[PDB]
């Protein structure tokens, strides 16, 4: 999520 | 070919390099830089929980580093979305464990953390000394080997590239980068003149790091379980996000 965010998914 | 595995080490080098909060030669210059007895005591008259709270801190700003780390590696972008997270979810401290030995001092057994190398007392709050003691063993050991950047850069990459983590969907392709990886390892040991036990040596190393992050991952868990708004509130959106 604010991974998915980080990683521009 | 000998020249695609000197691109794919240039390629992890450089990204390394560039996702480094510290510079390794100043790091090393600075072990004499240790926190005084005032500041340990300051650090152990904390309460366990607000102790915690720092030392996540401090991880998750270590992790956002590695974050772009991965990003930056060509191979890491070219799986699928899913994969990336499961990665960097299971690989992530991994990573961070094996950069704590470019700041670790092996000769005082102390560790650079809030600007200052310290010693294991000033974890003292935390409540766990044997998992601290675990924690500034795998310091030492590492540190003592004395590894390049570069080897650093590739023993973090083939940390990550693991393609036996669970729910993963391109094994296959996770496979063949981590394979590659670890003969681009190889050849930059065999560079550098290690001998041929070096690598050996790494790989046992993988064990210990997954037994610490192992232990990281049962004490934030059971953290969590007791003090869940402490752990809502307070502690950092990433490392929620990574652990729990
Ligand atoms: C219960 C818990 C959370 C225990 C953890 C406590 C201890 C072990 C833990 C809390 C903070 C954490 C930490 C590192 C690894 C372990 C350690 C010290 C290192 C040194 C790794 C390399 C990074 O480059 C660097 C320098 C950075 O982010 O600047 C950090 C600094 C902060």
């Amino acid at each position: 999520t604010l991974l998915q965010l980080l990683l521009g998914h | 070919s000998m020249a695609e595995l000197e691109h794919l080490a240039q390629n992890i080098s450089k990204s390394h390099l560039e996702t480094c909060q510290y510079l390794r030669e100043e790091l090393q210059q600075i072990t004499w830089q240790t926190f005084l007895q005032e500041e340990i005591e300051n650090y152990q008259n904390k309460q366990r929980e607000v102790m915690w709270q720092l030392c996540a801190i401090k991880i998750t700003e270590a992790i956002q580093y590695v974050v772009e780390f991965a990003k930056r590696i060509d191979g890491f972008m070219e799986l699928c979305q899913n994969d990336q997270i499961v990665l960097l979810k299971a690989g992530s401290l991994e990573v961070v464990f094996i950069r704590m030995c470019r700041a670790f001092d092996s000769q005082n057994n102390t560790v650079y953390f809030d600007g200052k190398y310290a010693s294991p007392d000033v974890f003292k709050s935390l409540g766990c000394e044997d998992f601290i003691s675990f924690v500034f063993e795998f310091g030492k050991s590492l540190c003592s080997m004395h590894l390049t950047e570069d080897e650093i850069a590739l023993f973090s990459a083939f940390v990550l590239m693991s393609a036996d983590r669970s729910w993963l969907q391109e094994k296959v392709k996770i496979e063949k980068l981590q394979q590659k990886i670890q003969l681009a390892l190889q050849h930059v040991l065999q560079k550098n003149h290690r001998e041929d036990g070096i690598l050996t040596k790494l790989i046992c190393k993988v064990s210990t790091l997954r037994a610490l992050c192992g232990r990281h991952t049962e004490k934030l868990m059971a953290f969590k379980a007791i003090y869940p708004d402490i752990v809502r509130l307070h502690f950092p959106p990433l490392y929620k996000e990574l652990f729990t």
